[PDB]
């Protein structure tokens, strides 16, 4: 009579089981934490100045969303009765919902940044807002048949794979292998290999720290989730029949599943540290908040300085001395002696400018994206406004702003010369 | 704001010594260049002395270099010129400005043709 | 929950070709599984086995095993 008999999982269950309950409660703990400090640094007291800063919230809220379900996920495991057949749906729905769509950002932000090393496409934030839109839009319709088949079944919620034809788990965890790791994978790594490959022969001051940023980023997300689609890869072949799969193999692959499983739920809790908490302006912004022998690189050339009678206009220039191509805002700064550095204008390359309460409607700042030029027109000046401006240039990734020129003078008075001969 | 106020004069023939005494008004100037220029009556203006925020910059003219002496100190905000060994061309009516030219970095270096915003009403050296 | 990696306790591998109708004493559908529907007979011999329910020498086996399963009825 002997044939194949069931294979039973029980055992593999009960000692899994208080290991993805102990994993759940670690990323809902740190998820939760670090993707709500990414939007408080971004919105608190601040603007959004970048369309980078727009993809960082948009990549936290997908995170949220994600780990927010995790508590209610607890709660079924403790006790399969708790949910019911139309909560897991709707829960499972936000599952795919958020995960497609950080997926989906996490691939912007290396297209974000793609175009704007190589291609100079600079976007601003009015238009980052845009595409967010589209990507939430796209992670719903290409979620739908993820989440729309689950429904609960003999007390247990799962795919209903009655209702659907023998190729579908075939075809599910090739399109979820080749979708979610596959082609984001192969598009982080090109745009980061391109990037890397140019900063790497300019003369910026932080291109070594940019390079093995955007490393972390492709190998964090490989050791995050190669696991799990490396046990789908085997199980799909189990699947397939293309190898031969006993009882004990079937235990093995199950835990490897449930394991691997656990370990890609942390991924969402390393985007905080490998986008928004790597740049030293997001370090001293959250300090503001919380509360606790030769020249190097490439320099800040200033010159457009001088004197002028109150009324009269200037035109400041400032411009970059070598070839960098990491800089994606320039703005300036002034400190009049004895007193305190204020900013006065501040442009990026995308187009969104920010000027100063006092100086808003007099000074009018424009700028050069090929020629990496920054020029303030100085209109209707007041004594008031007599300091030493600086320039100061902003960088992507690194998120460094230590890019200062030497400073020109511009006095603004009834002023008194005396030639001294 | 900063205005600057000069208390040094007098009535010294030939060979006399005056110190000229510039002190600051409404701000502490461990931060400006300040210089004296001088211009007597019915002539141009012309620089004397000049002294910086770094402690090894001064300047002098030409036909007073080594005769004046300048000298900066925090003590009532107040730089001084020693005038020793007076001429007839010194007859002319000082005054203590603010220099805002050359600022190379950190501190402004003292400068040909700097132009000056804050001075006092001026003293009166007759000799 | 990403998917296969859910938490159920049976899953088949193959099925039987024929059980002889005197030989099996209960089947019961299952309780919770991971592929299809699987309908798990056991024989007099207390061994367990997998079978396809859409079959029609399975379909009369669970009209025999359920007539004489109801306890003094
Ligand atoms: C840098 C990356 C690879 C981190 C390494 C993670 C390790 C633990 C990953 C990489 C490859 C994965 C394996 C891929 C294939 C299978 C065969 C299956 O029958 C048991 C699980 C098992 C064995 C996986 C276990 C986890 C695994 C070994
Ligand atoms: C960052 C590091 C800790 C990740 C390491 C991955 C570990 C925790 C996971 C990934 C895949 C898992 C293995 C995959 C499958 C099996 C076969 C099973 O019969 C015994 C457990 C065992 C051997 C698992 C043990 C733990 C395991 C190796
Ligand atoms: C089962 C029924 C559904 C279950 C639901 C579980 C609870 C969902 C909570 C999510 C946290 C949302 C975090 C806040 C997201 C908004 C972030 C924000 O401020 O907006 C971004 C901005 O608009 C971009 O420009
Ligand atoms: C609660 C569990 C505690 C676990 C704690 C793990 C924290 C380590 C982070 C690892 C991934 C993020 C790595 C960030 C990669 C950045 C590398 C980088 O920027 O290099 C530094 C630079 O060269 C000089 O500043
Ligand atoms: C087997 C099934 C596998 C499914 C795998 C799905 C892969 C999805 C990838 C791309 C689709 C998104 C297309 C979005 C097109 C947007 C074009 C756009 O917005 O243009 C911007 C312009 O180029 C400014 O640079
Ligand atoms: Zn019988």
């Amino acid at each position: 009579d002997e044939d194949a008999t069931p294979c039973v999982f029980t055992d593999v269950l009960n000692q899994s089981k208080p290991v993805t309950l102990f994993l759940y409660g670690v990323v809902f703990l740190f998820g939760s934490i670090g993707n709500f400090l990414v939007i408080f640094t971004i919105t608190w007291r601040r603007r959004i100045q970048c369309s980078g800063d727009v993809y960082f919230i948009n990549l936290a809220a997908a995170d949220l969303l994600f780990v927010c379900t995790l508590p209610l996920w607890m709660q079924y495991l403790l006790d399969h009765n708790s949910l019911a057949s139309v909560p897991c749906t709707l829960l499972t729905a936000c599952f795919y919902v958020a995960m497609f769509a950080s997926l989906c950002f996490i691939t912007e932000i290396a297209l974000d940044r793609y175009y704007a090393i190589v291609y100079m496409r600079y976007r601003p934030v009015k238009q980052a807002c845009l595409f967010s839109i589209f990507w939430w839009i796209f992670a719903v319709i290409i979620a739908i048949p993820h989440f729309m088949v689950v429904t609960k079944k003999d007390n247990q919620c799962m795919t209903d794979y009655d209702y659907l034809e023998v190729s579908y788990p075939i075809i599910l965890n090739v399109e979820l292998m080749l979708g979610a790791f596959v082609i984001p994978l192969s598009v982080i790594s090109y745009c980061y290999y391109r990037i890397s490959r140019i900063v790497a022969v300019s003369q910026s001051r932080h291109k070594g720290r940019i390079v093995r940023v955007l490393i972390a980023v492709v190998l964090v997300f490989i050791i995050f989730w190669l696991p799990y689609h490396l046990t789908l890869f085997v199980d799909t072949l189990k699947l397939l029949k293309w190898i031969s799969s006993s009882c004990e193999f079937e235990r093995s692959l199950k835990r490897a599943l449930i394991l691997t499983e656990s370990l890609a739920f942390c991924h969402c809790c390393l985007n905080p540290l490998l986008y928004v908490f790597v740049g030293t302006k997001f370090r001293q912004e959250l300090h503001c908040l919380l509360a606790e022998p030769r020249g190097s690189q490439v320099q800040l050339v200033e010159s457009g300085g001088g004197l002028v009678r109150p009324g009269g206009s200037l035109r400041l220039s400032c411009a970059a001395s070598g070839s960098i191509f990491t800089i994606y805002a320039m703005g300036w700064y002034r400190q009049a002696p004895g007193k305190q550095r204020e900013l006065v204008a501040r442009i990026t390359f995308g187009g969104d400018t920010n000027y100063a309460d006092s100086v808003k409607g007099r000074f009018t700042i424009s700028r050069d994206n090929a020629k990496n030029a920054v020029y303030l027109q100085m209109n209707s000046l007041k004594p008031e406004d007599t300091a030493v401006y600086y320039c100061n240039a902003e960088e992507t990734i690194v998120e460094e702003a230590d890019y200062w020129g030497q400073g020109t003078q511009v006095t603004v008075s009834s002023r008194a010369l005396e030639v001294l001969f | 704001q900063l205005q600057l106020v000069e208390s040094g004069g007098g009535l010294v023939q030939p060979g006399g010594s005056l110190r000229l005494s510039c002190a600051a008004s409404g701000y502490s100037l461990e931060y400006y260049a300040i210089g004296w220029f001088r211009q007597a009556p019915g002539k141009e203006r012309e620089g004397v002395s000049c002294i910086s925020t770094s402690v090894g910059s001064t300047k002098y003219a030409d036909s007073v270099k080594g005769r004046f002496t300048i000298s900066r100190d925090n003590a009532k905000n107040t730089v001084y010129l020693q005038m020793n060994s007076l001429k007839p061309e010194d007859t002319a009516v000082y005054y203590c400005g603010a220099d805002l030219s050359t600022f190379y970095g950190g501190n402004y270096y003292c400068g040909d043709r700097g132009i000056y915003d804050y001075y006092g009403q001026g003293t009166q050296v007759t000799v | 929950l990403l998917p296969h990696a859910n938490y159920c306790a049976i899953t088949c591998s193959k099925m039987t070709s024929k059980i002889p109708v005197a030989l099996l004493i209960h089947y019961q559908q299952n309780q919770a599984s991971c592929g299809k529907r699987a309908i798990i007979l056991e024989t007099r011999q207390h061994r367990l086995f997998c079978a396809d329910p859409k079959e029609q020498w399975v379909k009369d086996a669970m009209q025999h095993l359920d007539r004489q399963a109801a306890a003094l009825t």
